[PDB]
């Protein structure tokens, strides 16, 4: 598992993309067991 | 231009899709999505003047997945 963001992209951004966007999304570390 | 204010997307994994994000806001309504009990509702802000929207969801293949959209932008910092 990874852990639950909660509160990471809850930021007052100004631009139109969020600093965490991704495909809405995926977590881009590497899995310790089978998917 | 690319579009993208219409459609402002947020992801985040959390035990409930109740979230806090620095706004105040009113509820105006809700609809049905696939794969998930809860229902989407959707959001307006309570800042005078303000035109900005959001709806929040819980997806469809996990409890834990829950995503925001929001439409146009807050030029205001104070909730
Ligand atoms: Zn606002």
């Amino acid at each position: 598992s990874n852990p639950m963001r909660v509160q990471t992209c809850a930021s007052k951004f100004r631009e139109l993309v969020q600093e965490l966007t991704g495909q809405d999304a995926v977590d881009l570390q590497p899995e310790p067991i089978y998917s | 231009k690319t579009v993208r204010e219409p459609r402002i997307v947020v992801q985040t994994t959390s035990c409930i899709d109740i979230l806090d994000d620095g706004y105040r806001w009113r509820k105006y309504g809700q609809k049905v999505v696939c794969g998930n009990p809860n229902p989407r509702s959707y959001y307006k802000c309570t800042t005078i003047g303000c035109p900005v929207r959001k709806h929040v969801e819980r997806a469809s293949h996990d409890m834990r997945a829950v995503i925001t959209t929001y439409e146009g932008k807050h030029n205001h910092d104070v909730p």
